[PDB]
């Protein structure tokens, strides 16, 4: 538009990059949010309170699939969320083009990082305020990455983001363990998204997917409903 | 009914500034170097010592740009500074002048003394 | 909180929170509107009104009652050179699914796309972020009629039942007061409605030149500003 | 893309970047160089080096063709940019007029190179000094060093980096026209300045010559202890 | 619009960059890799960061980045920064592979690199890259080599190395545990094994929170060797045995 | 307050510029003088130290056979302007077949004195002066970083400039002859030079219709020193 | 401090301070005026001789953008001469490209756009012009629409650009737009221009006077200001 | 003074201030005046040269057969408006085969001036033209401003203390209509003469005079061919 | 007269440093020379200064003569305190 196109994220004196810690502190004061990886597939649960009576669950959705095997959930802001969102969508496809085959959540977030990363300094941009989750059933084993606005990526076996991350770290530090099933991960997920929530969950509150190793499928308020009636 | 006689440094401080032009008068200015009053700040040495006859000002005076008054006036003083120094009985224009270029570079080096940007 | 130019640009805070898109949310308060939108069981109907402040100002040209396509109307509240600008873009990006993708477009997606180039807006860091707030209906296969509104921060949103501008604080406090209930929605219902909201929070009950009503129906679904005299017979309707 | 004016006028009058970034060349390694009629010798001092550890990689003296020869301070990481440019500079010149380079226009490569460098929007301008040293073509031996500014000059010999006044200073000691009556004169009087050098334990002096028609030889620590001997036997000469 | 601007790059009144200080100072965070004096062997140190029991350890390389059959690479500071400088270094090897039918000698891999960090210190009004990283491996002329990289693109090759700040004192110790070709893999893992265990804090030195990438120059394999936990417990158990042995003086 | 480069004053003129102007005041100094005959030229070369070659300097470079030249403050950003004036001159010629005259010359120059800026970074710091004998006769020329190019017919610069041209219009007339005035000017140099006026650091530079060419050799000014 | 300099920068009440000091700019230039009557437009323009400055006839503020369309700018005079030049382009493109006559609605909203995609960066200042614009054709009728530097663009039956603005705008609700013949709107507007504006602050004035409608036949042109003179033979009688 | 930095930022009181700063270099330049009568156009300037032994700098500069321009203030952007000027004639003179009238010249000058006066980091033009030349309807005298603010005039004059020159010229404006060449030009430069103090010349070496007329090209006359016109010329009063 | 201070050369920290080891009276071993002519970039103080490290040891033993196998070995102290501190 004119070529400033000065990066606007530079050192502290002490050495931090200081919009990636007040980015950081953006993506804590978003919505929590905890996934676990168990044995046969990935859960993702999230949580999602409408601020009023009036509101229409029916129309935004949180988990957002990628593929017809890959799903992705986020802790922070919704529109600097559907930006790499579909930066995603678009990017899996070339690899579909390319090599014609089911893209690996391993080569996702390879790619997905570098655009974070290589957007963190890039010309005069905010960077993202936005922490994925992202999971998938590749090749017999499947895979719960987390990215960050500092364009790194772990490999958690169940980790949460979001408000209360410390409390809902200590309690899948131990109420998390060595192998589930399925069924057994969303009790555990839908328990620890019941640490910080109001005094009722529904089937508007909160919306949880997951992947069988045969493919994904995000999951309907009736079985969200169902499963949540049995308070965990 | 003592009218007023004022000296400062800076432009500022402009209240009065612009105050004087609401009851003062008579914006004058320093003098400051010149190529001729060189000569008679060379001349406030002249009755001094005693002017070696093959001294000369113009020599010198061509010699010393931005001069002011205060360091040239010592300029002709250290003369007598290497002179007692050097035990030379009088001094000769070339004797200082030789300190000069030095006393003017080695104090021009770190300090230009920017008088303009002094009021600038 | 403040650190650096935080307070300027659209860079964060040592909080977590930028600032400019907060003073966006009350970019809107200068306009001095309450534009409200209720989702019938068949039918959706915007209510506005206008500030006439002249004699020698037009009743035909300050409606704020914008058509994007033929299945497709809004209504824009905030600044008024900002909301202008946002409805080029919206008509174009209609017309532009209809040259590429054949088929008439959802109201869904074009909010996605309005909501997209205004975080764009938002992101990079040396452009205006558009204070407008935008308010969509419209109709879809199977799904009845929808209600959507984009903020200037770049999220696509809709809801039964929304309203957002200057009064609006109360005027939501009002609607889920009148929402959560065992009535149905009838077509006079959701008009004498829509009046009577507006009339709760302004406290004048006024002239039918004031409000314009846009509506769309599922029996000809094409969006339809009405006309003054069904607009009385609404509004003299309602008083029993 | 990057519009904006790094280096501007003060209004003194001087450039900053230019008149200001000559400190990173006081702060780097001296280097010295002398000229003899007919091989010359440039080394570079104040190496500060691990003494356990490689030192192939740290060598800051190179070569662009065989015909001429480096040396600098500063830092080196902008040096080296500078160094492979002249180089690409230096072989085309090859592939045009077939004598090999003449010094005096890779100096005015390097100096224009560096000019523009400053000249230009959005560039901070190089913090080098550097020396270019090549007994030529018709066999004539001289010597340039380099400024941040871009300005070419043409010395006898050398005393760039830190202290450049103490050397610089003391060549004037040297410059008696029996230094260099002998080539074994020039090596040792390269090596007894850098006495007046820092530390000068024999460890962080690296010297190198051109004998005229030879391709650069960086003497190992062989006959620097020998000429460190000659230099000290003679200094017990002088009492 | 130029009152906004953070001038990253010029100058600053005392003598020095005034940013690329600022750079090196985030290197010394974070950061513990060294590499050891060795023939016919090579070895690579790296230490976790994220040591917490929730990760999945299925990357097989948390610090180790293998980019050509012979060489290797270990991440120092900002990790994704890196994971540009991976990207663009490992396809800067592939295209010297292509454009000579010949692996790349490491040199000129390095200094292939550090001009694109030394182009983003010298113009741009650009954030500089924030990651000084090592190199090993294996070429046709010298051997075994080893490299240094520097936000300011500056490099040094070593024989024993220093990053980051915690390394110092390992300079310091490598320094006072010198030697002249001594590889023996043994002396070289022990030495390595002791120096991460008096630098490095944590007591006894925990079989997971340590990490060894080795290259053994095999003809015509130049196998990258990353060995697991199971032959680095009794590594361990070596190193303390040495030390309950030469404790024995006192 | 490091305010945007191209900004006007108060006064008002440009920032940059004026502070341009005052970059010329610490250079060295250079005599034109412009006679009926042809353009006789000075400058000093300001030797440092005796480390240093002193004909290697060069404050005269000759741009035709037959314009001169003589530049001042930075030389490294004048040769620029050399090396670029002398294509002018060149592109004058081969679309022509005459010699460029000695005025289109720095039209050809001071068009771009002033292309600074961030679109479309810093004006030049160089007072140059310019000679050589065009059909209208021997003219002597003087450009400044303004790019407000006026004929001078005796013209000094530099440090010296203010006692140059003070002395210099007292010894100056209508008829000049060309070795009354080359003598005419080393009197001047030696009274604002602070070294010893000899064989090393000053540089004379001549151009005639008649004596030509007719450039600067030593040994010359050898006999032109040794004249006083 | 810090939230007036740059344009793209929200200040914290809420409202853009160089479109505001963009608003007042506007406000120093001296008054000039507009009506439409019911087949017609009537411009007037009070224009500023203090001694002998100008030739009668210099830069004029009244422009002639299409063969039917024409201006009335007030403000800064430079920015002005730029949107009409721009305005030209416009109708221009729409001649060329679709065959009939640009109507004022599409221009109003291409120009518009312009001067609000001026107040979007920090690369341009926003505009200080505002201008009108009239114009008839038989298909369409008479619309008179105003442009203000902000962007906002709607309509009139009267309006008023200047110093004296709302004294000049405030007779105009005398008159009667609906009955009237435009040759009557001539010194109908000519007894005001006379009447603000009073010659104590400047001692002397010159007036224009432009015209378009159903008499001249689509075409704008400016009225011989001699003929029928119909100004000054009222304005001197209207002092009592 | 922090809304003084730049041409993009509007003042809180709506006065632009680079403008302001850039008519402060127009006043700068010396004095120059123009003034037409119905058959002719004269433009007079006043040069000022350095020093004694400098030549004095020009002002009026030919531009085409019949458009003149003076000028006051910078000089390489009137060398390069100058330029253009040049490029903008023989473009139509190239295509349409006539020359240009002057009213429609003038657009390009306010439209090529215009964005360098918005658009952020460039300044505006330093400038001081007084067109003069024939259309087919007479001739017309110009003035334009950093602005880009051009005003058709029976006569003005812009540089150092020329409100004097117009304070003379307001008394005879009602004369300066009818009368031919040779009056019509010394009261032109009596305008001059009152742009001076009135203790020095007044000068043959330092006056340009360019006229345009119908059987006349434009001509610039150089203190030898301007010699007859100075002689025949009344005293300063006490 | 403003005075420029010269940094000490190595003979100036050679004439400097005996003024203050004539009254402390050095061991066989002990020599000005050597360890000055290494040490690089000192100052008068501390040339005056590093006497008084082997003034602590060789007065904790109460002894009046230097040591240079202190001397040396404590000036890596006043070396530690240069370099380090």
């Amino acid at each position: 538009e004119r070529g400033y196109s000065f990066s606007l994220t530079t050192f502290s004196p002490s050495g931090k990059l200081v919009q990636i810690e007040y980015a950081l502190a953006a993506v804590a004061g978003g919505a929590p949010s905890v996934g676990i990886k168990a044995a046969n597939g990935v859960v993702l649960a999230t949580e999602k309170k409408q601020k009023s009576i009036l509101y229409d669950e029916r129309s935004v959705h949180k988990v957002e699939p990628i593929t017809k095997h890959i799903g992705l959930v986020y802790s922070g802001m919704g529109p600097d969320y559907r930006v790499l969102v579909h930066r995603a969508r678009k990017l899996a496809q070339q690899y579909y083009l390319v090599y014609q085959e089911p893209i690996p959540t391993a080569q996702l977030v390879q790619r997905v990082a570098s655009v974070m990363q290589e957007y963190t300094q890039s010309g005069g941009v905010r960077p993202f305020g936005v922490s994925l989750l992202i999971c998938g059933w590749n090749e017999g084993r499947p895979y719960l990455f987390q990215s960050d606005p500092s364009g790194a990526y772990f490999a958690w076996k169940a980790t949460a983001m979001g408000k209360n991350y410390v409390n809902g770290k200590t309690f899948l530090e131990k109420r998390y363990n060595e192998d589930l099933e399925l069924e057994d991960a969303i009790h555990t997920a839908i328990l620890t998204l019941k640490e910080s929530f109001e005094g009722q969950m529904t089937e508007d509150n909160i919306e949880v997917g997951i992947c069988n190793e045969a493919g994904f499928r995000r999951l309907t308020p009736t079985e969200v409903k169902d499963y949540l009636a049995a308070i965990a | 009914n003592i009218k007023v006689l004022m000296a400062t440094n800076r432009p500022d401080t402009l209240d009065p500034a612009l105050m004087r032009p609401g009851r003062l008068d008579r914006k004058i200015e320093f003098s400051l170097p010149d190529l001729e009053g060189r000569t008679h700040i060379f001349k406030i040495h002249a009755r001094s010592m005693s002017v070696e006859r093959d001294i000369r000002f113009e020599l010198l005076a061509r010699l010393c740009p931005n001069s002011t008054g205060a360091e040239i006036r010592s300029v002709c003083t250290e003369a007598g500074m290497f002179a007692i120094r050097a035990r030379r009985k009088i001094a000769t224009e070339k004797d200082f002048l030789e300190a000069v270029n030095k006393v003017i570079k080695s104090y021009a080096k770190f300090s230009a003394t920017p008088r303009y940007m002094t009021y600038n | 909180s403040s650190a650096g130019f935080d307070r300027h640009i659209t860079i964060f805070s040592p909080e977590g929170r930028l600032y400019q898109v907060e003073y966006a949310f009350k970019a809107i308060n200068q306009g001095g509107l309450t534009s409200v939108a209720v989702r019938g069981k068949d039918c959706a109907v915007i209510v506005t009104q206008k500030k006439v402040p002249d004699k020698l100002l037009d009743s035909s040209t300050v409606t704020h009652l914008f058509k994007i396509t033929e299945n497709i109307g809004c209504v824009m509240t905030g600044m008024t050179a900002d909301s202008r600008s946002q409805v080029q873009r919206a008509r174009y990006e209609a017309a532009n699914w209809k040259y590429k993708y054949g088929y008439e477009i959802p109201v869904d997606m074009l909010c996605k796309r309005i909501a997209d180039i205004s975080q764009v807006y938002t992101q990079n860091a040396e452009m205006r972020p558009l204070g407008c707030c935008m308010i969509l209906i419209g109709i879809d296969e199977e799904q009845g009629p929808q209600v959507y509104k984009c903020d200037p921060a770049g999220y696509y949103c809709g809801f039964k039942a929304t309203a957002a501008g200057v009064k609006q604080t109360e005027s939501t406090s009002f609607l889920e007061k009148k929402v959560k209930k065992k009535f149905d929605w009838t077509f006079e219902q959701t008009v004498e409605t829509a009046i009577t909201c507006l009339s709760t929070v302004l406290s004048i009950d006024f002239k039918p030149s004031e409000i314009e009503v846009g509506v769309v129906t599922v029996e000809n679904p094409k969006f339809r500003i009405l006309t003054e005299a069904e607009i009385d017979a609404h509004l003299v309707a309602l008083a029993e | 893309s990057y519009d904006r004016a790094i280096t501007v006028f003060s209004p003194d009058g001087h450039l900053f970047q230019v008149e200001y970034a000559q400190e990173a060349v006081k702060k780097g390694s001296t280097a010295v160089g002398v000229r003899g009629r007919d091989i010359v010798v440039l080394g570079v001092e104040k190496k500060s080096v691990a003494k356990l550890q490689d030192e192939r990689t740290v060598r800051k003296i190179c070569a662009l063709d065989d015909n001429v020869c480096m040396a600098f301070a500063g830092l080196t990481a902008d040096a080296r940019i500078v160094i492979n440019r002249a180089r690409v500079e230096c072989q085309s010149h090859r592939l045009t007029v077939e004598d090999p380079v003449t010094v005096e226009y890779i100096t005015r490569y390097i100096a224009s190179l560096k000019q523009r460098y400053t000249q230009s929007n959005g560039r901070r301008p190089f913090g080098i000094s550097a020396l270019i040293v090549g007994f030529d073509f018709d066999g004539t031996p001289r010597l340039y060093q380099t400024d941040p500014s871009g300005t070419y000059h043409a010395w006898k010999a050398n005393a760039i980096g830190r202290g450049a006044k103490s050397v610089r200073e003391f060549l004037e000691k040297n410059y008696t026209d029996e230094a260099i009556e002998t080539d074994d004169l020039t090596i040792k009087l390269v090596i007894k300045a850098l006495l007046e050098v820092v530390q000068s334990g024999g460890k962080n002096i690296e010297l190198a010559v051109m004998r005229r028609d030879q391709s650069l030889k960086i003497l190992n620590p062989e006959e620097i202890e020998k000429y460190v001997a000659e230099i000290e036997k003679e200094k017990e000469e002088n009492e | 619009s130029r009152r906004y601007d953070s001038r990253t790059t010029i100058f600053s009144p005392e003598g020095r960059l005034y940013q690329v200080e600022y750079a090196m100072e985030a290197i010394g965070h974070a950061g513990t890799c060294l590499g050891i004096l060795a023939n016919d062997g090579v070895l690579l140190a790296a230490e976790r960061r994220n040591i917490h029991k929730l990760l999945d350890e299925v990357f097989f390389s948390e610090k180790i980045y293998k980019l050509n059959e012979d060489m290797a690479c270990s991440v120092a500071g900002i990790t994704s920064d890196a994971n540009v400088l991976t990207n663009e270094l490992r396809l800067i090897a592939q295209r010297y592979l292509l454009q000579y039918q010949e692996p790349i000698p490491c040199e000129q891999l390095v200094t292939a690199l550090c001009d694109i960090k030394q182009a983003y210190t010298q113009f741009g009004g650009k954030r500089p890259f924030g990651v000084s990283l090592l190199y090993i491996g294996w070429d046709k002329h010298y051997g075994f080599q080893l490299y240094q990289s520097d936000p300011s693109g500056n490099y040094g090759g070593w024989k024993a190395t220093c990053i980051g700040n915690n390394s110092a004192a390992a300079v310091s110790m490598l320094k006072q545990d010198y030697k002249e070709g001594e590889m023996t893999l043994k002396s070289a893992l022990a030495l390595a094994i002791k120096v991460l265990n008096k630098t490095m804090d944590v007591s006894k030195l925990s079989a997971e929170k340590v990490e060894i990438a080795t290259l053994t120059r095999e003809n015509g394999k130049t196998v990258i060797r990353v060995l697991k936990q199971k032959e680095v417990e009794q590594l361990i158990k070596k190193h303390e045995e040495e030390e309950a042995k030469a404790e024995r003086e006192k | 307050y490091d305010r945007g480069v191209n900004t006007f004053s108060p006064e008002g003129r440009l920032f940059q510029v004026e502070y341009a102007i005052e970059a010329i005041k610490l250079g060295s100094t250079a005599i034109g003088i412009q006679t009926s005959e042809g353009v006789c030229l000075a400058v000093e070369k300001r030797i440092t130290s005796p480390l240093m070659e002193p004909s290697s300097i060069e404050k005269i470079v000759e741009i035709d056979a037959h314009i001169g030249c003589a530049m001042s403050g930075l030389i490294a950003d004048a040769k620029t302007l050399i090396d670029k004036a002398r294509v002018e001159t060149q592109n004058h010629w081969f679309t022509y077949n005459e010699t460029m005259t000695v005025e289109s010359v720095t039209q050809a120059v001071s068009n771009l004195a002033l292309q600074f800026g961030e679109e479309d970074s810093r004006p030049f710091g160089v007072a140059l002066l310019f000679g050589g004998v065009d059909e209208k006769g021997p003219q002597l020329f003087h450009m400044d970083p303004s790019g407000t190019f006026v004929q001078c017919d005796a013209r000094a610069i530099g440090s010296a400039s203010e006692g140059a041209q003070s002395s210099l219009q007292e010894v100056y007339h209508k008829s000049m002859t060309l070795k009354e005035a080359i003598k005419s000017s080393l009197i001047i140099l030696k009274q604002v030079m602070e070294e010893k006026l000899n064989a090393t650091n000053i540089e004379l530079a001549t151009v005639q219709p008649g004596q030509n060419f007719h450039m600067f050799t030593k040994e010359e000014l050898e006999e032109v020193i040794k004249d006083i | 401090t810090g939230y007036d300099l740059s344009a793209s920068t929200f200040s914290p009440d809420g409202r853009v301070f160089q479109v505001e000091y963009a608003m007042k700019a506007v406000e120093n230039s001296s008054t000039a005026i507009g009506i439409r009557c019911k087949d017609g437009v009537v411009f007037g323009v009070e224009k500023l001789v203090l001694s002998k400055l100008y030739e009668e006839g210099s830069n004029k503020r009244l422009f002639n953008v299409d063969r039917h369309v024409g201006m009335a700018v007030a403000g800064l005079l430079a920015d002005a001469r730029s949107l009409a030049d721009i305005a030209r382009e416009e109708a221009s493109n729409f001649r060329s490209n679709f065959g009939y006559n640009i109507p004022l609605k599409h221009l109003a909203d291409r120009v518009a756009m312009y001067v609000h995609a001026y107040t979007l960066y920090s690369a341009v200042r926003p505009f200080g012009c505002s201008f009108m614009l009239g114009s008839y054709s038989v298909n369409d009728g008479a619309q008179l629409y105003m442009i203000d530097p902000s962007g906002v663009s709607y309509g009139y039956w009267g309006c008023a650009i200047g110093k004296a603005r709302q004294a000049a705008k405030t007779e105009i609700e005398k008159l009667q737009m609906k009955e009237m013949t435009c040759r009557d709107i001539v010194k109908e507007v000519a007894k005001i221009i006379y009447i603000v504006h009073d010659e104590v602050k400047d001692k002397a004035f010159e007036l224009e006077l432009s015209w378009v409608g159903e008499l001249t036949n689509g075409r704008h042109e400016i009225v011989p200001k001699d003929i029928r003179e119909e100004a000054e033979k009222y304005a001197k009688e209207s002092l009592k | 003074n922090q809304y003084d930095n730049d041409v993009t930022v509007w003042s809180p009181q709506g006065r632009i201030h680079q403008i302001e700063y850039a008519m402060e270099a127009v006043k700068q330049g010396s004095a120059t005046v123009g003034l037409k009568s119905k058959t002719h156009a004269v433009l007079v300037a006043l040069k000022r040269a350095q020093s004694e032994l400098a030549a004095h700098q020009k002002k009026i500069l030919h531009v085409d057969n019949h458009i003149g321009i003076s000028i006051a203030g910078l000089t390489a952007d009137a060398r390069l408006l100058c330029n253009f000027m040049r490029q903008e004639c023989l473009d139509s003179r190239f295509v349409f085969d006539r020359p240009l009238p002057v009213s429609r010249l003038v657009s390009l000058i306010g439209s090529k001036t215009q964005i360098p006066t918005q658009r952020y980091g460039r300044r505006p033009y330093g400038v001081g033209l007084l067109i003069a030349g024939y259309d087919d309807m007479g001739p017309h005298i110009f003035q334009t401003c950093p602005s880009a603010n051009y005003f058709d005039c029976r006569a003005m004059s812009i540089g150092a203390r020329s409100q004097s020159a117009r304070t003379y010229l307001e008394r005879h404006m009602s004369e300066f209509m009818e009368c031919n060449l040779n009056e019509l030009v010394k009261h032109g430069l009596r305008a001059l003469r009152e742009t001076l103090p009135a203790e020095q010349d007044l000068t043959t070496k330092n006056v340009s005079i360019g006229i345009v007329g119908k059987d006349l090209e434009f001509t610039i006359y150089d203190d030898d061919d301007v010699s007859p016109f100075l002689e025949g010329l009344e005293e300063r009063p006490q | 007269r403003k005075i420029e201070f010269p940094l000490p050369d190595e003979k100036t920290k050679k004439r400097i440093f005996q003024i203050h080891t004539s009254r402390m009276t050095l061991a066989d071993d002990v020599t000005l020379d050597d360890l000055i002519m290494a040490k690089d970039d000192l100052s008068g103080a501390d040339i005056k200064a590093i006497c008084t490290e082997a003034g602590l040891m060789a007065l904790r033993e109460r002894r009046m003569k230097v040591t240079n196998e202190d001397f040396k070995k404590s000036k890596e102290n006043v070396l530690y305190k240069k370099q380090e501190g």
